[PDB]
């Protein structure tokens, strides 16, 4: 909530993956001076000789950028008494550690988790290519300023795409394929050669999610499992 | 997958097919999906008495396929079996382990909680459809993330979250609940309706879009 | 108890105004109002019949809109089922005939010298047992005199427990008062016996009893050296055993005695009442706006109509919607309209059928379509009309068609019209005309305009009251009233609660003892005639 | 065998203290009546 | 299918009703049989009417219970 | 390389492999590293008393390879028998020359300060494991940058940094010490935790992160 005469102001906090698993949970003690959010669209416009054609491909990657200053006067902390310079240095060190460890293409763990404690909204975010720009000019000598730009991956309400547990009814790991392969490994080279011959003969004679119940996709697996317990030719078929 | 429909007064059979597919001509497929005889719909309910299973009337329920499974004979066959029970094919059937909701709700995150039980006599209690979905959200969320002895990243971080009662921490509990619940494909999405921080009691209530 | 987490998969529900229903149904304690906020609560307060099927219909008559919170009353003087069996008055918390199915019995266990209680009721699948009734705590004496005892004496004036005494032979070892003192909860006895040398006392493990000490029973000189005998207190243990749960309650006339598993008696819904006004009186201050009685009887329709007018005279506007019978004729309808031609009433003709969510293809009378209608009308934002809205009814048992939908509507009777397709349920309601005779005035004639007027008027009343009727001073003449009222009207135009108003057409007159006001407002109401013309340049 | 024999740990059983269906341990559903519900038989059977 | 006296209850809860019971067991819930078995049995019946044939004579000798081989 | 672990109350051998390497499937190769007989982890010590060296029980250490060395047969054979001698072999053994610990800390940045010693009987003293590291760091730090007869650019300019004790000199000394310490690839990072001055005396301390 913002200061609206009904509730007191609340200020932004950022959750980071802890390198031992779990998290760190940093928070700002003075809120941003500028706050900007962009929502670009992938729409494109092409002009044909007799008509205009409007084509859209959906939402594009959002950008979050904000700028602010760390407070001067000392302020108590939930486990210390930390000054503005220590807070800014802690921020720089978190950011440096998060950027440097990403040298394997992408962290297998968390993106940064962002809580907008001011206007109700939550995002998962990544460091933008502008990065953490820190400056301190002649004006306001004892106040630090920080500029952060981020890109939004998705809402924090939704879990990871690949991690979603699919239906997986029936059996995704059928035993028929496994024991067929074991049988065929156990066969003699001449046996497999004759099986290849029979397959080629059948192919000549062509012309001229899995569930044992209410499903036909696994029909071949039951038939392929046969022709080895029963000698349907010196070797299986298909 | 499918949609339900309720037959209305003097409802034209072709109007159903048009109303949900735009063309009229797919009504031949729809009536085959629902195992109807030629009298597809009838005003009088006494006429249904003669052939109840093969004759529908006002206020009866019909099954509408989605467009892709329209001409699949196998879907037509299965959709001729699961009439007004088709939900069971998507949500599934599983064993009941919630023997008393009066028990585990007062003990919460711990070892040695849930157990198999028996409804009726002799047949072990199998809990099905929406009632399977209740269990498969509840039993998931009570498990801590690391727990289960195959396929880790089950469960939730909920047991970590008993920190200070201050507002940020409450939103952190909302986030882990949302994260845990949207993790199963059977639910489209989730969002918070309301929350209430008592002196040491968190209370909050959440919507989930179960499919069908 | 200890820290924990809970997840309830709540089955509740499987918003501004309030809706009032009085009808017949077979459960719930009579002659007290209830507020229903959840269908799953209505299935538990009540059980069966019209009042519940009405509510199951009211909160589902449109797929997007729905009724607000509902106020209920039962129209029966249902007795509770009871019996005198043994030395106990058994009375059931259920009121009505259904409670006659209840069964209660008692048996004494030899292996614990206590009673075993069983209560059974069919329709709620309730069949549970409570055991070890009494046995509230044990004593064993441990000194080496020959044989020691204890005693527990009553207050002979009241049959309450008065003392607990320990006797080794003839000597009183110790004693405690039980008419209140230090020992009002049994816990302090459980220390103050054990703390002595020669005696020890311990609780049964089956739950925390810790009863109020005045409830023990009279015993004298029971040996507790050869045995670890129980103290009994058989009656007051029943409250700790069963008070918070189930369907039955117990009260004492006398000695509690076992008896066979026996049914109750006297559960009676009784004759239906010959008049509804005496119970209709109770809605007068519960905050309703729309009221419907669940009955076709003409006496009820006249009583409710006169009741609504009496409330409207006393600062509380109200409106009644009424139906009649199973598929009534024009002659019957205009006979009911002519006898009931006052405003703030609306009459509905048709009797429909609804797919009730049990799968129950319910053919439903006209006074219940009035519920379905009144529910929808109540839920919408102020100033909207039922005019040309759809209703989720399945089919109609009906005479009336397009030409009749001139005749009936023109005479101030509402009806539902069949539109063959695409409009959600094929059915939409033609108008919101009231039962008042003269249609020229729209505030009297058309419901929605009245429903916008009644709350706008109340607000003008309430805001004028504390600014002026408080009589804070006479030194605030009529020119200031024009300032306040134009400011008030300027808010209503800005807030869309009125269409528009002329500011320089306000007249105020005053005499110190009374002020007089005149103002004009341009109202807001649903379109009803659309005349769109075509021209062309050929 | 409904309405008849069930067999004891003893053939030397001669006095049946209690016979009962269990609501739980000793907590009795029905305690049965000797010569009416069950009887002792054989010195070796509870016998319905 | 159900034996006699098994319902014992009604869902509408109207307190006038005392008890409910089905007087006769339901046995009309016939199973689903494909036409393959019907066609097979019909063809078997049609083939059993042949006369003056080796296979028909052999089949006819099987009616006696003691004639096996 | 490896990670240390300990047996917890009724933890199964499946549970460990799943938590550290993800897949439970790997426990099978993981038991060979800890040389365990079938009762791989067993709760009771009087049951470990059956044949102590071939089992682990509650409170005992365990060895956990990195995944690359999990499949190596040589890593299996070495981890099977060496057990606690892992750490010593992994961080090294060499002669002890810290004979006069009280003394070398009276004349640092001067030569002739270290010397062989004798421990046990009839054999030159040797140091191992963490103390191998304490020795080499202390010597290396107290050696000037170009004074070993081969592989120069080894040591420090600590003998060159004596100055007016103003803070810039102190940060310079801090940086030289940190560079000194971080030279050996076996140490991850160093950081200062205190620097402190007493007139003409510097004092301070550094925390070093040694690999497991």
């Amino acid at each position: 909530p913002q200061s609206d005469g009904i509730s007191n102001l609340h200020r932004i906090a950022l959750r980071f993956p802890k390198e031992g698993g779990g998290y760190d949970m940093y928070r700002f003690k003075v809120n941003p001076e500028n706050y900007t959010i962009d929502s670009p669209q992938r729409t494109t416009a092409i002009k044909t000789k007799s008509d205009i054609v409007i084509e859209d491909y959906g939402k594009d990657i959002e950008v979050i950028n904000f700028t602010g200053t760390t407070g001067f006067r000392p302020v108590r902390e939930a486990d210390g008494l930390k000054t503005g310079k220590q807070k800014m240095e802690e921020l720089q060190s978190r950011v440096s550690e998060y950027a440097m460890q990403g040298g394997s293409g992408n962290v297998s763990g968390s993106y940064l988790q962002f809580f907008n404690f001011t206007d109700d909204s939550y995002y998962k975010v990544h460091l933008a290519p502008q990065g953490l720009k820190i400056t301190r000019s002649k004006d306001e000598p004892l106040l630090f300023r920080y500029e952060i730009t981020l890109v939004v991956i998705g809402s924090l309400t939704e879990a990871d795409r690949s991690a979603v547990t699919t239906e997986e009814f029936g059996n995704v790991k059928p035993n028929a394929s496994q024991r067929v392969d074991e049988g065929i490994k156990e066969l003699d080279k001449n046996a497999r050669k004759t099986r290849d011959r029979n397959n080629q003969e059948i192919s000549r004679r062509e012309n001229t999610i899995y569930n044992p119940r209410q499903s036909t996709n696994g029909l071949k697996g039951n038939i392929d499992n046969m022709a080895l317990i029963i000698g349907y030719g010196d070797g299986g078929v298909s | 997958r499918f949609k339900k429909h309720v037959v209305q007064h003097e409802e034209t059979m072709q109007a159903i097919a048009q109303r949900y597919y735009g063309d009229v001509s797919y009504w031949i497929d729809l009536v085959e999906h629902n195992n109807l005889k030629y009298p597809y719909l009838v005003e009088t309910d006494e006429e249904k008495m003669k052939d109840p299973e093969r004759l529908a009337s006002t206020g009866d329920t019909l099954i509408i396929p989605i467009e892709s499974d329209l001409t699949d004979v196998s879907a037509k066959e299965i959709n001729s079996r699961d009439k007004d029970v088709l939900v069971e094919l998507a949500l599934g059937r599983d064993l009941n382990i919630t023997a008393d909701e009066k028990y585990f709700n007062e003990h919460g995150t711990s070892d040695n909680i849930l157990a198999f039980s028996t409804n009726g006599n002799g047949d072990l209690d199998t809990v099905k459809g929406i009632d399977n979905m209740k269990q498969q959200l509840q039993a998931r969320l009570l498990t801590p993330r690391g727990s289960l002895m195959l396929h880790p990243n089950y469960g939730s971080d909920l047991h970590n979250l008993f920190g200070l009662n201050i507002p940020e921490q409450a939103t952190l509990i909302e986030m882990e609940v949302l994260r845990t619940l949207t993790s199963d494909n059977r639910v489209k999405s989730a969002n918070l309706i309301d929350w209430k921080i008592q002196g040491n009691v968190y209370s909050g209530q959440f919507s989930v879009e179960i499919k069908s | 108890t200890r820290p924990h987490a809970s997840i309830e998969v709540d089955t509740s529900g499987i918003s501004e105004k309030v809706f009032c229903l009085i009808g017949q149904a077979e459960g719930g304690e009579p002659n007290t109002v209830y507020e229903l906020r959840n269908y799953s609560q209505a299935k538990r307060l009540f059980r069966s019949g019209e009042l519940l099927d009405a509510i199951e219909l009211a909160w589902g008559s449109n797929p997007n809109y729905t009724a607000g919170r509902i106020l209920a009353m039962r129209i029966e003087d249902a007795k509770p089922a009871s019996a005198e069996i043994g030395g106990l008055k058994i009375t059931s918390k259920i009121y009505g005939n259904v409670a006659n199915n209840i069964q209660v019995g008692l048996e004494k266990n030899t292996l614990s010298d206590s009673l075993r209680l069983r209560v059974i009721f069919q329709d709620d699948r309730f069949n549970e047992v409570y055991d070890n009734i009494g046995n509230i705590f044990t004593i064993k004496y441990k000194g080496e005199e020959a044989n020691a005892t204890f005693s527990v004496e009553h207050d002979e004036e009241t049959q309450k427990a008065s003392r607990l005494v320990l006797k080794v032979g003839d000597q009183e070892v110790k004693s405690y008062d039980l008419t209140g003192g230090a020992y009002d909860y049994t816990n302090a006895i459980i220390t103050d016996i054990n703390q002595l040398p020669d005696f020890e006392a311990k609780l049964s493990p089956f739950g925390d009893k810790n009863l109020e000490s005045s409830k023990l029973d009279k015993i004298e000189n029971a040996n507790i050296k050869d045995k670890a005998v129980y103290v009994k207190a058989v009656f007051g243990d029943l409250e700790k055993q069963t008070a918070y749960n189930g369907i039955v309650s117990f009260e004492q006339l006398k000695t509690i005695e076992p008896f066979e598993l026996t049914k109750l008696k006297g559960g009676t819904n009784g004759e239906p009442p010959a008049t509804w006004a005496d119970k209709l009186d109770k809605f007068a201050h519960e905050g309703g706006y729309y009221i419907v009685p669940l009955s076709s009887k003409q006496s009820v329709h006249a009583e409710v109509a006169s009741f609504v007018k009496e409330r409207s005279d006393a600062g509380e506007p109200m409106r009644a919607i009424v139906g009649g019978g199973f598929n009534e004729s024009k002659e019957q309808l205009f006979g009911r309209q002519a006898s009931l031609s006052n405003p703030r009433v609306s009459l509905v003709a048709n009797s429909g059928t609804f797919v009730m969510d049990d799968g129950r293809k319910n053919h439903v009378p006209a006074y219940m379509v009035a519920v379905a209608l009144g529910g929808l009308a109540s839920g919408l934002e102020i100033g909207e009309s039922i005019t040309f809205k759809p209703l989720r009814v399945s089919s109609l048992d009906q005479i009336y068609e397009s030409i009749d939908l001139d005749e009936l509507n023109e005479n101030g009777i509402i009806s539902i019209e069949f539109v063959r397709n695409r409009t959600n349920t094929f059915f939409r309601i033609v108008d919101d005309v009231t039962t008042f005779n003269d249609k020229s005035d729209p505030v009297k004639a058309e419901m929605a305009v009245g429903e916008a007027n009644d709350f706008l008027v109340s607000e003008l009343k309430v805001q004028l009251e504390d600014q002026f009727i408080g009589t804070r001073t006479i030194n605030t003449s009529a020119s200031i009233i024009k300032d306040f009222i134009q400011s008030y009207l300027g808010r209503k135009k800005r807030d869309n609660e009125i269409q528009d108003f002329p500011a320089e057409d306000v007249q105020v007159i005053v005499e110190g003892n009374e002020a007089r006001i005149s103002m004009t407002v341009y109202p807001i109401r649903s379109f009803k005639k659309i005349s769109v013309s075509l021209v062309y340049k050929q | 065998q409904g309405d008849g024999q069930d067999f004891l740990s003893n053939n030397t059983a001669f006095e049946i203290v209690k016979v009962w269906t269990e609501t739980s341990p000793g907590v009795t559903t029905k305690e049965y009546k000797q010569g009416e519900d069950f009887r002792l038989t054989d010195g070796q059977t509870i016998d319905w | 299918n159900v034996p006699e006296g098994t319902i014992n209850t009604i869902a509408s809860g109207s307190s006038l009703i005392r008890s409910v019971n089905n007087e006769y067991s339901f046995n009309t819930g016939t199973k689903e049989e494909s036409q393959e078995d019907f066609k097979r049995r019909f063809h078997s019946f049609v083939e059993s009417r042949g006369r003056a044939t080796n296979k028909s004579v052999r089949y006819g000798a099987l009616q006696i219970p003691d004639v096996e081989g």
